[PDB]
């Protein structure tokens, strides 16, 4: 009943058969800019399906020194499909997600990871004064690794993460983890270059580890934007 | 208000006030452009708008630009104005800001 | 007391008393019923 | 038309158009009118209901802000060997507008103003140096400050008989209270004071111009109501106005050179540009140069 | 093109003007810029005499 | 009245104040696909103002011995924002247009321009058996010129080229033609890389003359799609 | 789902429960809920009604507080000899929550807040040693804060003209009377300050990350009002700030390491636990050892 | 609280949100209509 499900959005499809129920993120659900929370005037464009459909990322190895991985949005969007046309062709962007992230083992494997969804997460580097660079933030579709998961690369605590949307992966439980997110920032609508909304974060707790004969054990995200449009009509940038 | 567009060297006083076209031998040229900061100096600084608005710090609304063309009764002519907005480069051909 | 005529001069409220913890605390599509296992 | 508005204008959504004779675009600026074209008629819109409010650009509330209108610093001590053209433990100020640039130029932005006005006065003292090279403290005296109107007897020394103030309007304040304050009314012999006026304010052919005197609110005696100390001090008055219950009528081209006179509107410029004599905004490599153009 | 006969200048200057339409707002008010002095007036003392 | 016009579709907007009314090819008006003629199932992207705006072609200069310009429709947009990105990342492709040519000249120029939409304009070579090839035809935004405009390049008449939706650009009348064109093909869709259904001819029946001081006189073409969708998501070709 | 919380919630007695298929004690942390395990499901309880108030824990309340957010000392005397990073009788602090880290931490315990900002500022004065090793008295001195927005010109010199504040909002206070105070508005051009910013907030490649000058309140301009004595003083002027009608969304994780910037969350840790990078919580000989066992 | 008898001892009066732009953007005898050209 809460073990199998079955997203569809667009001309995309999965199917999951160990999912542990999904995460809407703060109880909420992604929707359109309303008329009377819109700032921007000129008419949006809503491709729909064009969009709002499940991109897959490319997948990585979980390792036994693994620390972790994030992705930021829309930045790890922007530049594949009609997804990234739009982006590079528009001045605003809003939309939500809908995130699944896969990762399947044998009976015999033991592993945790934490999926969460952080919003704003802006990240601090380590035993500098100096801020982190764009090319330290600014990954795109290939995103980066934690380099202290155990303080969420900010200073704070991973133990307290679980504040933020969030679902485990669990091998001896499930396979899949789903997280829904609206369109989370103070305004209406963001330049997509610039500034990123959300950061999924991969983080194995506990080490994945097996007796068996050792396969590669990769994790794959998938991500379907929801409710895109776009605002600001001009020539491609990117 | 009047636009100052014509805010370089050489061009004297009233001068500044108005921008001259001439017949081209090349196709789809640039004629000229306007930056759009009403905080610092530039073409909208000494307007009506642009004097109000700078006892202000915040600014919301749109904007409206009118050309009025001062040549000959004879005189024909097509010309597009755009209006880009920001994120790149400011078009300098115009193929590129008729988008 | 505010006899200021700009509202934001007034004094703190403290009389916002609504809570839903649920959001950070059971935010899944399929509520969880007490004693019902979960999977 | 006359409307009541409290916050700026909605957007409604608009479609295509491809309708013969009609073009909200074009304008005629020779009739002196300014161009009507709406947004939902220039692009296609959506519909956005705006909440923005206008309250903070009321004339009222772009004008009521107490603004320096005097400073007067002077020397409180014994002057018996003082100059003539020294305050002696008192001064007279003309009131005037002009003298700060900032309040100037925002009353200027209008052809006529009627407003009554709020006046603040603010005391600073110190001890002087090279006078008594030490330090003892700061005494707390009391000033008083007494309206004058314009031309009548202002008082010649600090302890004249002038100050008695039988009918003129006095106030009496320490340096420790806070700063002084009362309302002056409008008290312009006309409906509305003339920030501008263009015209001669005698009968012959020799009074001054732009300048009518209807529109000087008065004269301010400020005095230390005190008598010296064996040590001298510096005392600072500073004056604030603040208008308020205001109408403005006719609004203006703000002023763009350096102010160089508080009796007239004279001009000389920067030497260069910005807000130069033959260049008010400043330069541009071309009209085809984008001075902070975005290059990634 | 600009296309002009011979007897009309073959040089045509525009005239530009901008305004604001009536959803525009301003907010935090602040001293503006474009004026300021660094020294007393002329004849600003004289109002002390 | 009929004589000034506003065309604003999307973010642009083109003024005339010397046109002579304007031609709706064969009396319709563009719309998009009904149920009852759809073939494809997958739900169509719509991109509305994002797609369905003018583009400016690079403009041409009338010359005394000008024979003739031409442009095929959807190739010569095929590679233009928005749509140009629909047409690359879909396999089919539907939607209307609205051409609007621009020339001016002084009252001294004489000169008579027809502006014709021709529907399936299929080329013919001259002095061979050999089909024209690919190259011949697909000429992308530059367009093309007519080889023998007397015949419309394929062994009819010019004469007879009325019969089509056109208008005239005479200079001593109007300074623009404006010209809306239906969907028009066999098939409900098409893919736009293999098919053009319009082919706009602009061909100088009556020569430019003056006696003035001669000047650049361009024409310049400003197309807008209209009514676009597309069907058939994948990857980007080009 | 929303309700109205006002004391802790009651007991419910309960019996034995011996019943198959349910299990309220077990869960799956996996679909990323919190247990709904009630402690009347798990043991026996008795009946109790809960008194307790919740309101101290209220995020307004939370928030509502005058916390330090700036201290600035310089000099009150005759600057003329003086470094030019010296603050010659003024200073001028650009406002941030980030230097004292109290606050700080507070305000991060949230990913995006509103709030009005009530203002308090405290002056102190001291006689300057080794200036002039004596001691005459402490002078009541007049202090002038002025806003000015990000950004906006500042004051150049103690006298500047600038300090004329035609329209800047400035405020005049005394050492001898209570703290100044002043509430400046939620001034975002959002709906709410943006605690954390995941992004650059120029339009190339080199502007500031994390750093979104739309949650930066602004200036804040202070100078001494008083010339200069001829003895020297050391100013020492506290702001305040506490927070009001406050709204706050989507908590985080709460700093463990030290901040090391104003600018970054950047991050070391303390040399060893506690707080340090690779150990937060101070360390215990064994998952078996109690620290502080009761052994009589 | 104005407790003076002279009402000009009032404080400010921010409450006067009438306008009437068209006697600056359109002084016109003949008033001009959207859409409809000017001359």
């Amino acid at each position: 009943s809460d073990r199998v499900l079955q997203l569809k959005l667009g001309n995309s499809a999965i199917v999951t058969q160990e999912a542990a129920n999904y995460c809407c993120a703060y109880g909420e659900w992604p929707n359109y800019l309303p008329d009377h929370e819109a700032v921007a005037i000129d008419k949006p464009t809503q491709p729909e399906t064009a969009t709002d459909r499940f991109y897959t990322l490319k997948s990585v190895k979980w390792e036994t020194g693994s620390t972790g991985w994030w992705w930021k949005l829309p930045d790890a969007l922007n530049n594949i499909g009609m997804f990234g046309q739009n982006v590079q062709h528009h001045y605003l962007y809003r939309s939500g997600f809908l995130i699944h992230v896969q990762c399947n083992a044998t009976k015999f494997h033991q592993g945790a990871l934490l999926v969460v969804a952080i919003p704003e997460h802006q990240r601090g580097a380590h035993n500098t004064n100096t801020s982190p660079g764009f090319d330290d933030i600014m990954k795109g579709e290939e995103g980066g690794t934690f380099n202290h998961p155990y303080v969420l690369d900010d200073g704070t605590s991973l133990a307290c993460a679980t504040i933020f949307p969030h679902q485990w992966i669990n091998l001896r439980t499930n396979n899949s983890a789903t997280i829904v997110l609206p369109w989370m920032n103070a305004a209406p609508m963001d330049f997509p270059l610039r500034h990123n909304q959300w950061t999924l974060a991969i983080i194995p707790v506990v080490p994945l580890g097996t007796r068996t004969t050792s396969s590669m054990v990769p994790i794959t995200v998938s991500i379907a934007p929801m409710c895109c449009e776009f605002n600001g009509l001009r020539h491609a940038i990117t | 208000s009047m636009m100052e567009i014509n805010n370089t060297e050489s061009a004297v006083g009233m001068e500044r006030l108005k921008v001259d076209i001439s017949a081209l031998t090349d196709v789809d040229q640039l004629l000229f452009n306007i930056p759009l900061d009403i905080q610092l100096d530039g073409p909208l600084r000494n307007t009506l708008v642009g004097n109000i608005s700078r006892y202000y710090t915040h600014w919301s609304g749109s904007l409206e630009m009118t050309f009025m063309f001062c040549g000959s009764f004879m005189a024909a002519g097509k010309l597009i104005l755009c209006y880009t907005p920001p994120g790149g480069s400011c078009p300098t051909t115009r193929e590129t800001a008729m988008l | 007391i505010n006899f200021y005529k700009d509202s934001y001069a007034a004094s703190a409220s403290k009389q916002d008393f609504s809570q839903d913890p649920s959001k950070f605390t059971e935010p899944v599509v399929e509520g969880l019923k007490a004693g019902a296992p979960v999977l | 038309i006359e409307s009541i508005i409290k916050t700026a204008t909605d957007t409604v959504k608009s479609e295509i158009n491809a309708e013969l004779g009609v073009v909200p675009s074009l304008n005629a600026v020779e009739t002196g009118a300014t161009s009507n074209t709406e947004p939902e008629e220039a692009i296609q819109t959506r519909t956005v209901i705006n909440q923005h409010g206008v309250s903070e650009t009321l004339v009222e509330n772009f004008l009521s802000r107490a603004a320096l209108v005097s400073k007067r610093s002077f020397e409180y001590k014994d002057h018996t060997s003082s100059t003539a053209r020294a305050d002696k433990n008192f001064f007279k100020w003309t009131i005037n507008t002009r003298s700060f640039v900032q309040l100037r130029r925002k009353l200027e932005l209008f052809t006529y103003l009627r407003f009554d006005a709020e006046i603040t006065i603010l005391t600073t003292v110190a001890v002087n140096g090279s006078g008594n090279n030490t330090y003892v403290g700061l005494p707390d005296l009391t000033l008083q400050a007494m309206f004058v109107p314009t031309g009548a007897l202002t008082p010649e020394k600090q302890d004249s008989f002038h100050w008695q103030s039988g009918s003129n309007a006095s106030v009496f304040f320490k340096i420790s209270d806070p700063p002084a304050r009362i309302t002056i009314p409008f008290m312009c012999i006309n409906s509305a004071y003339s920030v501008f006026y263009d015209g001669f304010a005698g009968f012959e052919k020799n009074g001054l111009y732009g300048i009518n005197p209807a529109d000087t609110i008065g004269n301010l005696c400020v005095r230390i109501v005190n008598e010296h100390q064996p040590v001298g001090f510096t005392v600072t008055v500073r004056v604030y106005m603040k208008p308020k219950h205001i109408k403005a009528w006719a609004p203006r081209p703000p002023r763009t050179l350096p102010y160089m006179s508080i009796a007239n509107a004279n001009y000389k410029g920067k030497e260069r540009a910005p807000n130069a004599l033959s260049a008010i905004i400043g330069n541009r490599d071309s009209v085809k140069t984008m001075p902070h153009n975005i290059v990634n | 093109n600009l296309i002009v006969p011979s007897e009309s200048s073959d040089t045509c200057s525009l005239i530009g003007f901008i305004a604001a339409k009536d959803d525009f707002s301003l907010r935090l008010m602040r001293d503006s810029p474009d004026i300021g002095q660094l020294d007393h007036l002329h004849a600003a003392e004289a109002a002390y005499q």
